């Protein structure tokens, strides 16, 4: 599955690369998320721009510029070309949407781009852009922790490799992030180690390491104490990408979610929500766990009304654009 | 007077989106989703079908006007993914032989099931 082919930022300011790198920086202009730049006609360049809500680390903006499309996520609207559009957005080979908790924009052959509108976004990459990709996400050369940071024979710090993939704006001069002094706190009440080593991430333990996530939640529990979730909610992100079936964490104090009366909020979930429209849309589906809301077993969603998860015998039908 | 050999139907998908159905029906659809080009998984039971196609339009070098193609060929387990000038493979299911075989027929991949062949020319 989609092993290495993913790169992820979240929370406080944490970057993780295509293989398997863990790493905060504390950055505070934009930063060349991604780009195709080790070929002569480039593919993609993925920028963001990280910013303060109050304290909170978010991202502001995100720029993807891709065989000639200009894509630019800011202030919960989408600019396409230089327009806004209302979601969902759909043309060859591009399609950008509201789905679930995010907007998602996937460049078909070109990259699937998850970002939750605050803190998290996640870059999916062609097997075909291996060792041809530099930025915070890396090379791609399936090498974690070797060729990352090694500015001509030297090995880097995060702060300082962070600030190599730096661009300022036209008129812009932005500053670099001074390194952060000690820490504190760590796991003292045993949340982090508690969950993340829990039953739910246990086949996840057989895929992703969880040694920098139980790092991050530690220097997450640091900040605020609302807002130790993040560090769980990437690593279920990770273990359903590797491969793994992560399973139900949440409880009504693990930072609660909710869905709506028929939908049920769930860690993997299928992504094809079965629809009466398509009710076996679900059948021979390829792609990982999603989280998200979803339809308790039998009764798939009502697509045409809004009317919630129905049963297969009781929704409506559709001709010519008439309800029934 | 003519000998009675069974003769395959045949389905075109081709162009700006132009269909010639297996029925000799012709039509015009300039769809940018996937979308079903066949299937057996459509009935009473839909379990007792094998194969499934889907394509969608690839722009080769910009998101505008399509340029080529993406084929989804699955067969029951198996499944082939057609794009960009050759195919692949993601075998998911039961790992037995292939129930398909493929070759190079001319600008063609042609790629058979026994009672199923499908051709694409690569663009
Ligand atoms: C987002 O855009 C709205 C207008 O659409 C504006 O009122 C608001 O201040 C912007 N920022 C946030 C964080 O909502
Ligand atoms: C990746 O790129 C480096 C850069 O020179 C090269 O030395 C190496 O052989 C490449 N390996 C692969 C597998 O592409
Ligand atoms: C096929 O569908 C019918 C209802 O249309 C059902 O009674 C029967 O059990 C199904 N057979 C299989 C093998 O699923
Ligand atoms: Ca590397």
């Amino acid at each position: 599955a989609h092993n290495g082919r993913v790169c992820s930022t979240w929370g406080d300011f944490h970057y993780k690369t295509f293989d398997g790198d863990v790493f905060r920086f504390p950055g505070l202009c934009n930063y060349v998320f991604s780009e195709h730049c080790r070929a002569a006609y480039e593919d993609f360049n993925v920028q963001l721009r990280r910013g303060l809500v109050g304290s909170r680390p978010v991202v502001t903006r995100v720029v993807i510029k891709a065989q000639g499309l200009v894509l630019e996520a800011s202030n919960g609207s989408v600019l396409i070309n230089g327009q806004r559009e209302e979601l969902p957005y759909s043309r060859t080979g591009l399609l950008v949407e509201q789905s679930g908790d995010y907007i998602k924009v996937s460049i078909r052959l070109v990259l699937t781009f998850l970002w939750n509108g605050e803190d998290s976004a996640l870059l999916e990459l062609d097997p075909k852009y291996a060792n041809q990709t530099c930025g915070l996400c890396g090379d791609f050369n399936g090498l974690p922790a070797f060729n990352e940071f090694y500015a001509h024979n030297a090995r880097l710090t995060p702060l300082q490799f962070g600030n190599l993939q730096k661009l300022d704006g036209p008129t812009e001069q932005c500053p670099d992030p001074l390194p952060l002094p000690a820490g504190n706190c760590t796991d003292e009440e045993g949340i982090c180690h508690r969950t993340l080593l829990g039953p739910a991430f246990a086949e996840c333990h057989a895929l992703v390491d969880s040694t920098a996530y139980l790092a991050a939640c530690a220097q997450d529990l640091c900040r605020c104490p609302t807002c130790p979730c993040a560090t769980f909610v990437e690593y279920s992100r990770q273990c359903a990408h590797a491969g793994g079936q992560p399973r139900n964490w949440r409880c009504p104090e693990l930072c609660p979610r909710t869905c709506p009366l028929n939908m049920q909020h769930q860690e993997c979930g299928s992504p094809c929500t079965d629809t009466c429209s398509n009710p076996q849309r679900a059948q021979l589906c390829e792609d990982h766990c999603v989280d998200g809301c979803f339809c308790p077993p039998g009764t798939v969603l009502d697509d045409i009304t809004h009317s919630g998860c129905l049963p297969l015998g009781q929704c409506p039908c559709t001709h010519g654009g008439r309800t029934y | 007077e003519c000998s009675h050999r069974l003769c395959l139907g045949t389905c075109v998908a081709y162009g700006d989106g132009h269909f010639i159905t297996f029925d000799g029906d012709r039509y015009s659809f300039e769809g940018s989703c996937e979308y079903i080009l066949a299937q057996d998984y459509c009935g009473d039971n839909t379990t007792h079908g094998t194969f499934r196609i889907v394509t969608e339009n690839i722009p080769c070098g910009t998101t505008g006007t399509t340029c080529s193609k993406a084929i989804k060929l699955f067969v029951e387990s198996y499944e082939l993914i057609l794009q960009e000038g050759t195919f692949k493979a993601v075998a998911r299911g039961p790992g037995g032989d292939p129930p398909y075989k493929i070759r190079y027929m001319g600008i063609f991949l042609v790629i058979e099931t026994h009672g199923m062949a499908v051709s694409w020319d690569r663009k």
